[PDB]
This record gives C-alpha cells, structure tokens and sequence, in this order.
C-alpha cells in the first residue's frame, strides 16, 4: 500500500546549555547554572581562570 | 596625587609583553589592575574568519578525497586562524594549493593589508600526489565572541567566530623604588595576545573604554 517512501537526514549540531546534564565518573551528577563570563571567572596567581 | 605613565614596554616573545605603570598611590595599583583586566578580557577589537566557502564541498559533513582532515576538522582549524586586517572592514583570502604536503596558512595569497602573523599553522594536509583544495575566506573584526547560529547558497559554510585577541591577562602590584617616597606602587601586567594586537594601544583602548564608561556618572 505504499508506493515510494524517502527518507531525509537532519544533522543539528547541539551546543552546551544551561540545563543540559552533566556527570563525573565518580558518581557526581548536576545540571549546568550559568554561562560565566571568562573574566568573572576565579583565577591563580598565574592568571589562568 | 600622584599620575600613572606607561613607563616600560617589554616583549618576552612575540605573543606577550609586560607593560608598567610606575607611579600609583596605595590601594590604586589593585584597582586599575582588576578594571583594566576585566575590560580587557571582554572587548577588544579582533579579527577571525566568519565564512568558508570551498570550491567543491556542499556542507561541513562531507569527507572530500584527498584531504587528510574531515572538513570539520578543517573549519575548526580554521578558526583558530590569527590574522590581521589594517584598513577594511571586511576582506576575502583566497587561498590555492595542489600537490602532496601539508598546507599552512603562509600558503595564502597576501594583499597588500591582510597579514598572517603566524604562518606556521597548518590548515588540513594534502595527501594523493593528484589533489587540490581551493576556498574562499572571509575575514572581518568585531568584539566578543558571536556565535554562528545567532547570526543563502548551500555551498557556503559558516564558522563561528571569536574576536578576542587577549586570552590569558594577569597583573601583580610591587612596592615602587622612588628615591623619597613610601607606599609608591608599580603595577605590571602581562597579556598573552594572539599576536595581533600591540600592547600599548591595547592598554590604551582598554582605558578608553573606562574613560567613556566613568562619564556617564560625573560632571
């Protein structure tokens, strides 16, 4: 009963966002809050944040 | 008071240098050094190259022979291109290899402005003696990092696109050496750039853009 079927293929391309999951490998687990900035970050002394 | 001068200018290598502001009054010299961080970290006019067009690949999940790299792979080595435009805007590199060989970013055709301050880094490797890659780049400033997706024909591809030239800025205050004085603090800050912005006048766009943001509150 069908005569021609196609398929079509989408690739999206999923960034990181505040939600999505993320895990250790120790069994630590919690979702993402916000997206600092790179300066509000903490940094040493060397200055990398 | 006491007033601030770009005193000393030095380059370690040819990505960072250590400028200095010699004269600063007690608690000044870790104020400066946090507010010329911060501004610096956040806007400062860069250029990187926003669309890749090659001559023969539709869209960025295409394997294309002869080329070593994924055409992913080839778009992500691609932004990370440091380059720098004098006079215009915007600007298009064309660049054209053939043969077996690694292809670097000197490989690209210059004009008269558009200049690679690296021409060691490599872009995809060529690999069948008979293969050839030939794309059009387009190269324009901006300020901060802007995404792809917030911003027509298939065989165009877009590349997101980070204008910060600055990647790693940290400062330290030591007490100043003045023959008379006490509590006299100079400041150095060291600025680990891309190569294409020259420190002075990156320190002095940074306190720019304090100088404009302060008069918003102040007669």
């Amino acid at each position: 009963g069908v005569l021609k079927i196609v398929k079509v293929y989408l690739a999206v391309k999923r960034r990181i966002q505040p939600g999505d999951k993320m895990a250790g490998r120790h069994g630590n687990k919690g979702v993402i809050s916000k997206i600092n900035p790179i300066e509000d970050m903490p940094y040493d002394e060397n200055g990398t944040p | 008071f006491l007033k601030p001068r770009l005193v000393d200018i030095e380059q370690v290598s040819s990505t960072h240098a250590k400028v200095t502001l010699e004269p600063l009054e007690r608690g000044f010299g870790h104020t400066l050094g946090n507010a010329l961080r911060r501004i610096l970290l956040s806007s400062m006019p860069g250029c990187a190259v926003t669309e890749v067009e090659i001559d023969g690949v539709l869209h960025e999940y295409s394997t294309k022979e002869g080329v070593q790299e994924d055409i992913l792979e080839i778009l992500l080595n691609l932004k990370g291109l440091a380059v720098r435009v004098q006079g215009k805007d915007e600007v298009i590199l064309t660049l054209n290899k053939s043969g077996i060989g690694p292809v670097t970013a000197a490989d690209i055709t210059h004009d008269g402005d558009v200049e690679i301050v690296k021409p060691q880094h490599v872009i995809c490797h060529l690999t069948d003696e008979n293969a050839s890659i030939s794309m059009r780049i387009k190269v324009q400033r901006g300020r901060g990092y802007v995404p792809a997706s917030t911003r027509r024909p298939i065989g165009r591809l877009l590349v997101d696109a980070c204008y910060s030239p600055v990647e790693r800025i940290a400062y330290n205050v030591e007490a100043a050496r003045v023959e008379q004085r006490t509590d006299l603090d100079k400041l150095v800050i060291e600025m680990e750039t891309n190569g294409t912005i020259d420190p002075e006048e990156a320190i002095r766009r940074a306190a720019t853009i304090l100088a404009e943001q302060l008069e918003a509150f102040v007669d």
